[PDB]
């Protein structure tokens, strides 16, 4: 139960300040164009189109860019990394810039923006420049397909697609029968249909969803809401590359049910074999879900998971409420008591009617999804 | 291969739709029934329907409707294809010439807008004012039908209600009014909205109802007097008008679930209801004003109806896209209204899988009680008029024992040392005697010969016989009282062979004088005159050749060395427009036909053809003014000339030992045919045909193999059986209750499932398994696996519960079919659905889950795991041709998989994504893949540094129109292979391959065509063809249509010209010159033959 917290407040993202400027703007690229967009240079994550991203930039060379794109498109490059220490990346995501604020007390510059993911890329070339790179993109189209029924379907029965609401496992499985009838005209049956049918694919992520969120508010669209579950996901930068790549909802659904049942557990990166904490303690204490990019005071992006319980962990430092992601709450950095790796950091309540009085903050880049005794499924 | 003829060899059966009205002119009453890609005009008749008239249209056919402008003199007629092409047509006919015109024409797709669930609804008011068409959820298209509105310039109105189930136009309104159902939180409600034709806006409709039934789903809008509408659901039907309301719920609808109806009188009185079974209904509006109530009456049983006409005279058409369309009588005083099927017309869909038996088609068709097996052939077949019941004949003679007459009046046949003779008159036929020849001798000739005679060759003499006082002659005998062994005999010669020698007598007014003697083994002979012959046709066994000797001399012409151990059986001389040739079967049913001289006496283009494995006996019969020879073994065949070369056809029949033509007052131009036991008269037919079987089986086929060991058909079926109150039970028998021996493995609607063991030649159902409760089974082998020489019906199954999602469980079960029975050697427990199955260098390919699994075969008799692939992709596909493997899933997910003997494992080899319904996939050959997918589109990839190597090429798209549910390597009768292909329309295709310079040729001529062929509704051929997606349109690439090119053969000699003006013909040596239209003609005559032709649809 979570008592005394605002759920809606770590997607706000106080902790960068005052009041932003917001653009409504909307940039969108043609399917299988050709693009130059430029790279934000010490962005390290993996942005999902439909996704947050916060920035804070202090280099000059970042500033004026942000400052320029403004100006224009407000569209920055985001690559995701095969190689980080190479810089080589074979694909990517848009970010367009929705809020932007720049500080400049003390005469020290400083630009913060909220940016929001857009498209998926292919990498065409990365060439350098003021030391901002542009990239050279094909835009990759979103693939949204008709139902697998919709060739096949008697026209005789085109009336009866409509079914009345739902108020049910009854329901479900009336739909089914109901709705894949003429895969009595194909080499298939029904249940094999329902397997690639977005509504129900999203009915079972769902039920998992409500394991991880009490308190539905989730998008009606495949596309958004296969979107809006891939950010959530803990997983590592080979797999999350993997579903980047998808370019169907249906796909991308199956993939991420198909993770959610198997991966339940979650270890230390580096060590590869020491559980930190697993699926049952996962929860969402941002409105967004149990995961989301958060920006440190100098510049990184940490994606999140929030979980009630972890173990393995060592806690160093004093608890601080300064730059906190979860207003409320200290953070204290916690370490992997194997290999010292950074995982994240232990939240406690500063005050006692606050609920829960503690919680983790783990960093996507520090866990691996295990399956306790990963082959992406499409 | 890269580049792809695609070519049609069944078209499409299926019915999609049917209207009545007066289209071909004002007098007539046609019946318009739309086949997908095709329509058909009838005039309706009283004996039934009159084929007048059949198109093709480049595209799928969605809207189909009559309707009268004012002006218009009769209907025209609207057509919506499934790509948005719209058009108005006209019937045009002059004398015996026929044209559909395009009055008007358009494309009305938008740019933007969603599909809507319910689809596409074409709809014309009552005062022809326009065409409304709902395409897309919130917005209702206007075609105002006036003169001037020839590129059919439409406008959209904002329709609120985004979820509309059904809609019609109103009678009886002042301005054009739609009534339409729809759905929304509140529930589900109906509404009217008036058109404003100045505005072109909705006005409010004068009535509307909120909270009809949850499934009201049709709306039917009732002409004057009476108006309003009818509004049918699950359970109820409802009549709706500005204040008036009627409901009813009757029991006898409770069952039902009615999705097609029409209208029987003009006034509305009555109206057909179809449900999803093939129950039959009459809705009927009593009057008392004013409409007092609502009746319906169950007629009875039909096809399971798409759609549903009234013709005249109590007369219903039912089409049907499940089962077969028919025609049915409403007869519905003493008895209850009730119907009787009159006529049934073919439907091979869906095919839902096929087979390819020798090197037939036997297809798995319909669904639920239209479920058969469909066994499909190409020959000739011969209309059976009796039949005698006569074992033994060794040999067949028409004779005419009446001098007076020209036509024939016995029958004479010979047996083993005996000989009888039948008199035929009218259809009475009676054995009788003939007087001067003898009974207690086999005869080898009989017949009609000069000055008057009968003639009648035996192994002890030559008899000739007087016709007027019918009695002996003149007999010729050898000079040692030796045995006839071979005879040959014309109107006038007669040449006999005693063993080695030979002897030529002729045939003189009561004598048959010897002229010639001489030793060779002999085998067979023959004298046919091409009326004195000078040439004599002879078979020996020692040489085992075929030599042309003179007459009377015997001096040797020619001699043709034949090879090998099998004697010559049968010789003859023969001519096939004006051109001469000698035919030679020999003992193991292989026909030499070489071209003749008649002044030489020579061979001079020699060829071989195998008729089949029993040894063939050739006979001269008349067919029009030309000559054809039938050919009698196990697979009869009739050789005839098309162009100066010989074309051997089949016969619809099984094994025909002896054949002779017959014409008598009885049997005109006929034949008498003999088998083991039987004597048949019966009449050629004029020209080849499909010959059809059915096999009705009265639940659904799903999956069928062939077993040549066991003379049989494996067959998966399934059957829908309900939950019975004394607890499930069986809604009618079918083939799985009704099998002759059966085994089992151990109001909600229940899937059980079973392996049918059907035999090839009577099609009784031997055997049936039943499979476990809940198991569902999915793929079926038929195969010898390891060292074990055993034949095996092999099955892959998945266990099937509501409550999960993804199966878990499953089992390869391993048959063998022996005696009468079906036996379990053995089974494999797996942990999911083996969704495809194929054999593999001898052991067993399995695809479970996403898994790709190899079984060997022990001498246990086990099936034991040697490796397995995991795939990020459900093996769902699965086809191998060597060690190569291709995996599909219903996503066009392509995988290219190579076992490696030497590591006992897989290696991917390359993949492919690219999101998409994939319905089938084929290995083309090893570096190409043909699938098919959505939507009705035909792929080929290609297989090409180790991303190049792993990338698949896209080298093929072609928007087919079909939707393939099967492809099949197989021969039915630049151009290289074969695959054919089955489809939900009941449309059989096949894809063969093509050099890059043929291709290029026909690519060009296709072109060039579209330049001279007239589009029924101005429809580009590449607009058609171009691959097809709801968001998406590519140009067809690596595809010829054979279809249109077919087409160039019906175009006028000066169009033909023009097509091939600026074609580059090259004759296989890179020299290209200048295409003539002879060059194209021969090159696309040849390209007909590669697969079954049309049938002509009009008298
Ligand atoms: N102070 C400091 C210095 C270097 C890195 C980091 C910090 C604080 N921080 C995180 C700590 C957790 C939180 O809620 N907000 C943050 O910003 C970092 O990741
Ligand atoms: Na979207
Ligand atoms: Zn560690």
């Amino acid at each position: 139960n979570i008592i005394n917290f605002d759920t809606s407040l770590p997607t706000s993202h106080t902790y960068l300040g005052a009041d932003m400027e917001e653009f409504h703007g909307r940039t969108l690229h043609d399917d299988d164009s050709c693009q130059v967009i430029p790279v934000l240079p010490q962005v390290m994550m993996i942005l999902i189109p439909g996704q947050t991203l916060p920035l804070q930039l202090f280099h000059p060379q970042e500033v004026s860019m942000v400052r320029n794109l403004i100006q224009k498109d407000r569209t920055f490059a985001v690559l995701a990394y095969s190689n980080v220490q190479e810089r080589e990346a074979q694909f990517g995501t848009t970010a367009e810039i929705y809020a932007y604020r720049e500080e400049q007390d003390f005469g020290i510059e400083i630009v913060k923006v909220k940016a929001i993911g857009r498209q998926r890329f292919k990498v065409l070339e990365l060439r350098t420049q003021d030391g901002i790179q542009q990239a050279k993109v094909q835009i990759l189209p979103e693939c949204v397909l008709p139902s697998t029924m919709s060739a096949v379907q008697l026209e005789s029965l085109n009336k009866c697609q409509i079914f009345p609401s739902k108020p049910s496992y009854k329901w479900w499985q009336k739909y089914q029968k109901r709705k894949f009838h003429c895969a009595n005209l194909t080499s298939w049956p029904r249940w094999l249909y329902s397997l690639y049918d977005a509504e129900t694919l999203m009915d079972r992520i769902k039920k998992q969803l409500r394991e991880w969120d009490e308190n539905d508010s989730l998008p009606s669209n495949p596309i958004d809401f296969s979107y809006r579950v891939a950010a959530c996901l803990p997983i590592d930068d080979v797999l999350r590359i993997q579903l980047l790549k998808i370019g169907s909802a249906i796909q991308r659904l199956r993939c991420e049910l198909d993770i959610m049942n198997k991966c339940t557990s979650l270890c230390c990166k580096q060590c590869q074999e020491t559980e930190i904490t697993t699926k049952n303690e996962i929860f969402s204490l941002s409105l967004c879900g149990p995961m989301a990019a958060y920006v440190n005071p100098h510049g990184y992006v940490h994606e999140t998971l929030t979980v009630y319980k972890a173990c393995n962990l060592n806690l160093i430092g004093r608890p601080s409420t300064e730059h906190s992601w979860f207003p409320g709450y200290a953070w204290t950095v916690a370490q992997c008591k194997i290999c010292a790796s950074h995982i994240g950091w232990k939240f406690t309540a500063t005050k006692k009617d606050m609920s829960p009085q503690k919680f983790w903050g783990l960093t996507r880049s520090a866990l691996l999804p295990t399956i306790p005794d990963v082959i992406l499924c499409l | 291969m890269s580049y792809n003829y695609v070519v049609t060899a069944q078209k499409p059966t299926a019915v999609n739709g049917c209207v009545t009205g007066h289209f071909t002119s004002a007098e007539d009453l046609n019946l318009l029934i739309a086949k997908n890609t095709r329509l058909e005009i009838y005039v309706v008749t009283a004996e039934g329907l009159r084929p007048v008239k059949e198109v093709g249209m480049y595209g799928k056919i969605a809207v189909m409707e009559l309707f009268r402008p004012k002006g218009e003199s009769k209907d025209l007629l609207f057509i919506l294809t499934a790509k948005y092409n719209a058009c108005i047509l006209e019937y045009k006919q002059s004398g015996e010439s026929i044209d559909i015109i395009t009055r008007a024409h358009g494309n009305v797709q938008d740019r933007i807008g969603r599909p809507s669930e319910t689809g596409i609804i074409g709809i014309i008011d009552p005062e022809c004012r326009m065409i409304g068409l709902r395409l897309y959820d919130g917005l209702f298209k206007v075609i105002p039908l006036d003169r001037d509105n020839k590129e059919l310039k439409a406008f959209n109105i904002r329709l609120e209600e985004l979820h509309v189930i059904d809609v019609k136009f109103l009678y009886g309104c002042q301005a054009p009014t739609i009534c339409f159902v729809y759905q929304d939180p509140q529930g589900r409600h109906v509404k009217t909205y008036e058109v404003s034709l100045r505005e072109k806006e909705f006005n409010k409709g004068p009535w509307k109802q909120e909270n009809v039934e949850a499934e009201a789903s049709m709306v039917i809008a009732v002409p004057e007097p009476f108006g309003g509408a009818i509004i049918i659901g699950q359970e109820s039907i409802t009549y709706h008008n500005g204040d008036k309301y009627l409901a009813i719920a009757p029991p006898i609808i409770k069952q039902s679930t009615i999705v097609c109806h029409n209208r029987v009188d003009p006034n509305g009185s009555r109206y057909l209801l179809g449900d999803m079974e093939g129950r039959l209904f009459m809705l009927l509006l009593e009057k008392e004003v004013t409409l007092k109530d609502l009746r319906v009456e169950l007629l009875g049983e039909t096809s399971i109806a798409e759609c549903l006409t009234y013709l005249d005279n109590g007369v219903v058409f039912v089409g049907s896209r499940l089962g077969d369309s028919q025609l049915v009588k409403l007869n519905v005083n003493e008895q209850g209204s009730y119907v009787v099927a009159m006529e049934t017309f073919t439907n091979l869909g869906p095919i839902v899988d096929m087979c390819v038996v020798d090197l037939q088609l036997v297809t798995c068709s319909g669904a639920f009680k239209e479920g058969s097996l469909r066994i499909i052939r190409n020959g000739i077949g011969i209309h059976e008029h009796a039949s005698i019941d006569l074992p033994g004949i060794k040999g067949l003679w028409p004779l005419r024992s009446d001098p007076n007459r020209e036509t024939d009046d016995t029958l004479v046949l010979s047996f083993v040392g005996q000989t009888r003779v039948l008199m035929l008159n009218g259809e009475e036929v009676e054995e009788t005697e003939l007087m001067g020849f003898v009974d207690d001798q086999q005869t080898f000739f009989c017949g009609n010969v000069a000055h008057q005679q009968l003639i009648q060759i035996t192994s002890a003499s030559v008899r000739l016989v007087s016709q007027e006082p019918k009695a002996l002659v003149s007999e010729w005998k050898e000079p040692q009282a030796k045995n006839i062994s071979v005879a040959s005999c014309n109107s006038s010669q007669v040449v006999v062979a005693v063993g080695r020698a030979l002897y030529y007598l002729q045939i003189h007014p009561q004598e048959l004088r010897q002229i010639s003697h001489t030793e060779m083994e002999v085998a067979c002979l023959d004298i046919t005159p091409l009326g004195l012959s000078p040439l004599c046709a002879i078979g020996l066994w020692t040489d085992i050749s075929a030599r042309i000797l003179k007459l009377p001399s015997f001096e040797l012409l020619h001699k043709e060395m034949l090879g090998g151990e099998i004697i010559p059986r049968s010789i003859l001389m023969t001519t096939f427009e004006s051109s001469h040739y000698l035919l030679c079967a020999l003992g193991d049913g292989a026909l030499f036909y070489f071209g003749l001289n008649i002044e030489t006496g020579l061979l001079s283009d020699r060829k071989k053809v195998t008729l089949g494995t029993q040894p063939t006996v050739l006979r001269t019969f008349r067919s029009l003014s030309t000559t054809n020879v039938f050919a009698c073994s196990d697979r009869p065949t009739v050789i005839y000339s098309s162009n100066h070369k010989l074309v051997f056809s089949n016969v619809n029949l099984k094994e025909v030992n002896y054949m002779c033509p017959l014409n008598s007052d009885g049997y005109p131009d006929s034949l008498a045919l003999a088998n083991n036991s039987t004597l048949t008269i019966g009449t050629i037919d004029e020209i080849q045909k499909l010959h059809i079987r059915t096999v009705p089986l009265y639940e659904s086929p799903r999956k069928i193999c062939y077993q040549e060991v066991s003379q049989c058909f494996g067959v998966l079926s399934s059957r829908i059986e309900v939950q019975d109150t004394s607890g499930t039970t069986a809604l009618r028998p079918s083939a799985s209750t009704q099998a002759l021996s059966s085994s089992v493995s151990s109001g909600e609607e229940v899937e059980v499932h079973n392996l049918l063991i059907i035999d090839q030649h009577t099609f009784e159902v031997l055997h049936a398994h039943q499979f476990l409760q809940n198991e569902y089974a999915l793929s079926l082998v038929s195969c010898k696996l390891g060292k074990d020489p055993n034949t095996y019906f092999i099955v892959g199954t998945a266990m099937v519960y509501p409550e999960e999602a993804e199966p878990k469980q499953g089992r390869i079960v391993v048959f063998q079919y022996s005696d009468g029975k079906l036996q379990t050697v053995a089974e494999k427990e797996v942990k999911g659905a083996v969704y495809s199955m194929v054999e593999f260098n001898g052991k067993l390919l399995a695809s479970i889950n996403s898994t790709v699994r190899l079984y060997e075969w022990t001498t246990e008799k086990e099936l034991r795991t040697e490796c397995n692939h995991y795939n990020n992709i459900m093996a769902l596909y699965l086809k191998t041709k060597g060690d190569f493997i291709l995996v599909g899933d219903l996503m066009r997910s392509v995988l290219l998989l190579a076992y490696k003997p030497m590591e006992g494992n897989f290696e991917e080899i390359a993949r492919d994504f690219n999101p998409n319904w994939m319905s089938a996939v084929e290995i083309l050959d090893d570096d190409n893949f043909l699938g098919a997918e959505n939507a009705f589109n035909l792929f080929v990839c290609q297989k090409d540094t180790d991303e190049e190597r792993q990338h698949l090429q896209e080298v093929g798209l072609f928007h087919l129109g079909e939707f393939v549910n099967v492809f099949c390597h197989g021969s039915l009768v630049p151009t290289q292979g074969s695959v054919l292909f089955g489809t939900v329309n009941g449309m059989i295709g096949l894809v063969t391959s093509l050099s890059e310079s043929w291709y290029n040729l026909l690519l060009d001529m296709q072109n060039r065509l579209n330049k001279v062929i007239k589009s029924v509704g101005k429809i580009e051929h590449s607009f058609w063809r171009s691959f097809h997606t709801e968001r998406k349109t590519e140009p067809a690439t690596g595809f010829i249509d054979g279809d249109l090119i077919e087409s160039f053969l019906d175009i006028s000699r000066p169009k033909m010209q023009e097509v091939v003006a600026n074609l580059q013909y090259d004759d296989g040596s890179g020299m290209k010159r200048e295409a003539t239209a002879d060059d194209l003609i021969k090159v696309v005559e040849e390209l007909t033959r590669i697969h079954w032709s049309h049938p002509q649809f009009e008298k």
